[PDB]
């Protein structure tokens, strides 16, 4: 019945003590951390608390959107050589590095994905041509579904791929997507493999990536300009940013250290040096 | 803090020209004027030189002006500062100064009240040998 | 249809916002869930447990096992101090690093109780007390036994119990502290001491090593979210 | 079908006949059917940190000596 | 009253019993005792195997030496219980299952010896490779070292033989193998086997994962580390050594999905 | 007008979304319904009808009528599989095209129990035992009537009752299947043998086919709704 | 003339003084005349599949032989 | 959860039957958690100067002499 | 969605709006407040406390000490004023800076009763009576004991009661009055006259000052919020 909102209890009056009740004294061997308040090794006085852990509860540290990705589309002239291009991005919160780490402060996550979509564009040639507002879709492939080989193919038609259609210029796109998991939670660190190798069976068949699995595969997204061939190229990034609401987590870990290599956990040579120089015995 | 760490202990002739750095790589409330002084060991420590963290407020004590220029890399970071036509009367122990809050180098200017994290320190002679 | 009337604001995009959406993909059976042991519900929850503190930070001992002991010696009484600490949890390379801190740094104000609990990793033919010290700031920095202990300190006595606990009591000017290294929001100083001696029998490890550790008490609050700098992505 | 809410007040405004004093509250209503598609509510609970700080089997008696 | 006291204590799984004189009480991860899996949160439908006793008993891996120059200790679960007796039996010829295990370190010393060891339990210990070219990129071989289990290194060395790459961890002490400061390790459940207090650490690990089953042969849910906190040290002498031993019992075992043999390769 | 602000997504075109809008032909006279015999009321149910699956896909059987065709003889006992299956409803060759499989082809998760039900179309005067396996995955798949034995399996004999039906389990470590070939989700594999062998009698055909049909069962659930790639258009 | 209806919680915040537990309701208004302006309520049904699974005249008992 | 309040009426409307008169009021909606968002009430409250005008330890009278 | 329409204003900025909008910090444990002594509710308040009056603003004066002392003399009776003042409270130099002016000068509209005391600072020994005069506009200003004799007055008997208090009551032909010198709203004239002489004995000083104050009485009020001009920003 505690809320996250609710007043810390109040630290009360205590004076001197001197007998067998010993609070100061324990052994964190047994693996506990001694509860101790500070009524229990110093004097103080009365005080009403008031503050709250309103701000650091799990929905609160990730009530906020992070960019985890930058996609790259345009729109070139039609007397072009190479082809106007399309993005297409798997979906992973493990391209940028902010996010990822808070995720990781635990094993395991339960969380509805609220996503928004901020596009920029811009010309590119030194021209002085012009372009007329764009319209971009950008569509969810899940895993099995036909992805895009080209920017004009059939795929884009979309019968039941969700997709969006932003038009330039106005409020950043935003949808909502609830627990997909294959899990019933999301796997932040897996400790396996995909296949196993066996005996009978050539090494390269019973080979897979260490701590890679399906529990992350949610398919890609992909991304055009619906505008036909414009004579001066126009250049465009859509900045994804990920807000994890209706937060739900497991098993905390230690927040990452060494900066990323991968999405794994592996770290290179020379980043290993997180602590600076500080002597024992200065303030 | 923010990780000044500074090297540069080159004891040249007078007339010489030496390179002082100190890193500031870490982005805390990120060294504004930034901010280098120098104890003779007859005088004390002193203010010298100190260009803002963004802006191009550089301010240059009476005696070094021209001569001793302050400039940074505003990515790489560290904090270059060329001492040029160096006298006799420049021998002393450098250091740097990170001043946080930028207004602490805009409403003074110049370093040394709003200053928090201290340097090591670098031995600069300049002698006739 | 109904009347209305844009105000400022509108077609924004703040990341701190909290609204309703439409879903992408409607009427999908999201699977229940079980219950998977060890649910934390708040930040702080994992502040009040006991992580070991990095002390010895030098060029040879930092980024190596070895920074978390702090060797201690059978060396007759002297009033130095054993080890010295500021009392900037956020910010204070020592401090900075233990998960407490390294949640500190996820915010921008800091309030309440710590407390600082030491491990004699000794033998137990080895005796001797201590005076571990949290005097508030203002003064000159303790740097010998006597004006350390004019402060708050519990002294300690190595026995069967194998550690202590001294709780820095909140004692501060402002309702909030910050998680930069300031002035006006000090902290203070934390610091140990001999009180007698380390004393071992003969055929006894003379020189022997003591781990530390801090946490957050029931009334240790944080507030304002910010990113970490402890945390980066060139390029 | 309003989701009506209080507020924790923070700083008052110097009013109890409208704002400040009698208790401020909200209203919020679900337009979508997907519970994916609500906003956070924030209206959280807390726990004791014991099952992370003393996950021991034996009780722990601060006051008594952990070993014994 | 009885002289009855948290050090001496005696725990039975089936044909097994462990005593110790120098415990520092038992733990119990995040307070879940192991259990078997319930109806309401089942998910395979094949009527399951539960061995029982047959498979949750105490079983004794090998033992390894500590001295001034070990830099720690790995193993992880269920691995390193795959060559056990039933349990890895019926590990192998199950596609899914589900265990808790009460896992017993043993190491005493004598009051004139000294150091301190960190026994952590970290659910999904998934180690730090030893490439700079590839990440993920350690075999499934070399990851499962089974009841031998593997050790932590002072000192990152990456492999630059590209012709064979070696596909093995290279796990960092100081960054507990992760990339995570050691020092935080305690906030997985844990115990410190510090010569002067105690000769042993207990944890009782639950089983813990995504998901209520999952296939034991393919992935590991808890991984045991022991890293010296404190260096091991006896009177004067230059180089002493104290073995160490880990006894680690299954419990409320239970497997599904019963068919052939696995022969999985180890090498 | 009543002051109001526009929020993120506003103007946005989600195809998936579901919303009110004005009508382009007010008040017209819909006509009402009939009852058309059978009604669908979920894509489920189709699953749950058994289809015929196209076995052999050999270069000179696939697309031919032959390809549903899986042909026995009286052969002397073998220890050697009739047909190899593997746990891919959606997207194993011969999985993939059965309306089960099709279905499965616009959704990303599957869940559930499946059964395979094989008619015998030799001749009454044809006697035989046979073996249908389902070996879960993680092991190797199922060669010789050995292995296959020992997971699950239906013993059938060949008499008045025409077909026989095997059920396979849902017997996963996730809640939910990918629809594509995966390792992390694989299924298992289904298999057939010979029990005893076929036997007949003089003046009778010595060879002969058996058919196969597969279907959902009453507890077989879909997720996650994609488009299928076994459909395209070109330019 | 509100439609206020249920969601049924898929994943759960921490919460149950808001959101949750106590079960969660939208509302939907109907602003047109014609009954296909309307959105899709998605509350539907279900039905046993047997007209398409046993569409024989006469009852078949799984247990009993189909050939009797 | 709607907030009511009034409008002290200034000028007045030929109205009776509707405006000017019959006491005008309006009303408000707190949309947002936070009691940040909140717009201002403007429904405040005026004390007494005297703090300021009479921090007098001793009873001002003023017909009386200020020094006796 | 709801159909909807755009009435003029949308979008717009009015610096003197009001309406809510989201919160960059959602769930911020805000600090309670504590009584801090000296609360003010309203602006008036302060205007109805007692300020100086820098009184003779000349060339040598002005922007010093003396300019709030009003010099008094032992010279025998003249009919002549001791200082004559315009009833512009907001926007005559001499009112302009006191906190009265000051603060109306934040707002447009100015109305109600003031309030003028008078504090003589002579000597004990010193004696003297005086004519202070408030003058309602439209006719001569006052220049003579005579003229001003005629308008609202007070007579002050210089004693053991130090302070005289002189009430300009509300008299205007508007129902507010204008920030700026204006004669549609004028206010009239405030003048002090020698009623009989200062009078002291021998060995006393026989020059002496006077000092002023101005503030608003329980039923001033100000309307119309506008920028003041006393304070500015080049460049
Ligand atoms: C058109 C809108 C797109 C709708 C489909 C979104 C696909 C769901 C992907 C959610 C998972 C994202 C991965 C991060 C989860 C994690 O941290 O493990």
């Amino acid at each position: 019945a505690a809320t996250s909102r609710d007043a810390l209890p109040n630290t009360e009056a205590s004076g001197p003590t001197h007998s067998k009740e010993i609070p100061a004294l324990t052994a964190v061997e047994t693996g506990a951390t001694n509860p101790l308040v500070p009524s229990d090794t110093v004097q103080t006085r009365h005080v009403v608390q008031h503050r709250s852990r309103s701000e650091s509860s799990i929905e609160s540290f990730f009530a906020r959107g992070a960019c985890v990705t930058i996609m790259t589309v345009d729109n070139p002239a039609s007397t072009t050589n190479k082809d106007k291009l399309f993005a297409v991005w798997k979906i992973t919160y493990k391209d940028t590095v902010q996010l990822r780490r808070k995720l990781e402060f635990f094993t395991y996550s339960r969380f509805d994905m609220e996503l928004t979509f901020v596009v920029t564009a811009n010309f590119t040639e030194t021209n002085n041509g012009h372009a007329l507002n764009q319209v971009y879709q950008i569509m969810y492939v899940p895993p099995g579904a036909p992805v895009p080989e080209k920017w004009d193919d059939y795929t884009w038609q979309t019968s039941s791929n969700p997709s969006i259609f932003y038009t330039y210029g106005t409020a950043p796109a935003r949808i909502s997507v609830p627990y997909v998991g294959i899990s019933n939670a999301y796997s932040h660190f897996y400790d396996g493999f995909s296949k196993v190798p066996l005996k009978d069976q050539s090494a390269a068949l019973g080979d897979s990536l260490y701590g890679a699995a399906s529990l992350n595969d949610f398919g890609i997204l992909a991304v055009r300009v619906v505008n036909d061939h414009n004579p001066t190229k126009v250049t465009s990034k859509i900045r994804v940013y990920l807000k994890p609401k209706h937060i739900r987590v497991w098993c905390p870990r230690p927040p990452r250290a060494v900066a990323y290599y991968g999405p794994g956990v592996d770290y290179k040579d020379g980043t290993l040096t997180p602590l600076s120089t500080k002597d024992l015995t200065t303030y | 803090q923010v990780q000044l760490q500074e090297s540069g202990g080159g004891s040249v002739q007078t007339g010489g020209s030496l390179r002082l750095s100190c890193a500031a790589s870490e982005y805390t409330q990120s060294s504004a004027c930034m901010g280098w002084f120098r104890q003779a060991p007859g005088k004390e420590r002193e203010g010298v030189a100190g260009i803002s963290r963004f802006f191009g407020t550089a301010y240059y004590a009476d005696s070094v002006k021209g001569r001793f220029t302050i400039s940074q890399d505003k990515a790489k970071n560290t904090v270059y500062l060329q001492m040029n036509s160096l006298k006799p009367e420049d021998t002393a122990i450098y250091y740097c100064a990170a001043g946080q809050g930028c207004l602490t180098t805009i409403q003074a200017l110049g370093g040394a009240y709003g200053y928090n994290a201290w340097g090591q320190g670098t031995q600069v002679t300049v002698s006739s040998h | 249809g109904l009347p209305v009337m844009n105000t400022p604001g509108s077609n924004q995009y703040l990341t701190a916002d909290n609204f309703q959406s439409p879903c992408a993909l409607p009427e999908f059976d999201v699977t229940p869930p079980i219950d998977i042991p060890g649910e934390v519900k708040n930040m702080m929850e994992l502040a009040e447990i006991d992580t070991m503190i990095p002390f010895d930070l030098s060029a040879t001992k930092k980024n190596t096992m070895e920074m978390y002991r702090v060797r201690l010696s059978d060396k007759p009484h002297t009033d130095d101090p054993i080890l010295c600490l500021s009392l900037s949890p956020a910010s204070d390379p020592r401090l900075s690093h233990t998960m407490l801190g390294e949640i500190l740094n996820y915010y921008t104000h800091w309030a309440g109780s710590l407390k600082f609990t030491f491990l004699f990793c000794g033998s137990m033919m080895a005796t001797g007390k201590l005076l571990v010290s949290y005097a508030p700031p203002g003064a000159d920095p303790p740097k010998k036994r006597k004006e350390a202990m004019l402060g708050t300190h519990v002294i300690w006595d190595i026995g069967l119990q194998s550690s202590c606990t001294m709780v820095v009591p909140w004692i501060s000017n402002t309702t909030y502290r910050q998680t930069i290294d300031d002035s006006f929001t000090e902290g203070g100083y934390i610091s140990v001491f001999y009180q007698t001696r380390i004393v071992v029998p003969l055929s006894t490890p003379r020189e022997m090593d003591i781990l530390g550790f801090v946490s957050a008490c029931n009334d240790f609050s944080v507030r304002l979210l910010r990113d970490t700098t402890h945390i980066e992505q060139k390029a | 079908g309003a989701q009506v809410s209080s507020q924790k007040v923070g700083a008052h405004e110097n009013s109890n006949r409208a704002y400040g004093g009698s208790t401020i509250n909200y209203t919020t209503i679900n337009y979508y059917r997907d519970s994916a598609s609500n906003a956070a509510s924030k209206q959280d609970f807390s726990q004791d940190p014991s099952k992370f700080t003393e996950p021991i089997k034996d009780v722990l008696i601060k006051t008594a000596p952990m070993l014994n | 009253a009885c002289g009855y006291s948290d050090r001496v204590l005696q725990l039975t799984l089936g044909n097994s019993t462990i005593t110790t004189q120098e415990a520092a009480n038992s733990v119990v991860a995040y307070g879940r005792w192991p259990e078997y899996l319930r109806d309401s949160e089942a998910n395979p439908v094949d009527q399951p195997t539960e061995p029982d006793v047959a498979a949750c008993r105490f079983y004794t891996l090998d033992t390894v030496s500590w001295t001034k120059e070990s830099r720690g200790w790995w193993w992880k679960l269920p691995d390193a219980l795959r060559d056990m007796g039933l349990f890895g039996q019926n590990m192998y010829y199950h596609y899914l299952g589900r265990s808790g295990y009460t896992v017993h370190v043993q190491c005493n010393a004598s009051k004139f010896h000294q150091g301190a060891l960190g026994v952590f339990a970290v659910p999904e210990m998934c180690l730090a490779g030893d490439s700079n070219t590839t990440t993920m990129h350690t075999s499934y071989q070399n990851a499962n070292p089974g009841e031998k289990g593997g050790t932590f290194t002072g000192t990152f060395t990456p492999d630059n033989n590209q012709t064979s790459p070696a596909r093995r961890f290279c796990p960092v002490d100081y960054l507990l193998g992760n990339g995570t400061l050691l020092g935080n390790a305690f906030v997985f459940p844990h115990q410190i086997i510090n010569l002067r207090t105690n000769n042993c650490a207990t944890l009782v690990l639950p089983y813990v994962n995504s998901l209520s089953i999952d296939s034991m042969v393919k992935h590991n849910n808890w991984g045991i580390a022991i890293l010296p906190l404190a260096p091991l040290n006896f009177a004067s002498e230059s180089s002493p050594e104290i073995p160490i031993t880990l006894t680690i019992a299954p419990m409320c075992c239970e497997f599904n999905g019963l068919r052939n043999i696995t022969l999985p390769r180890l090498q």
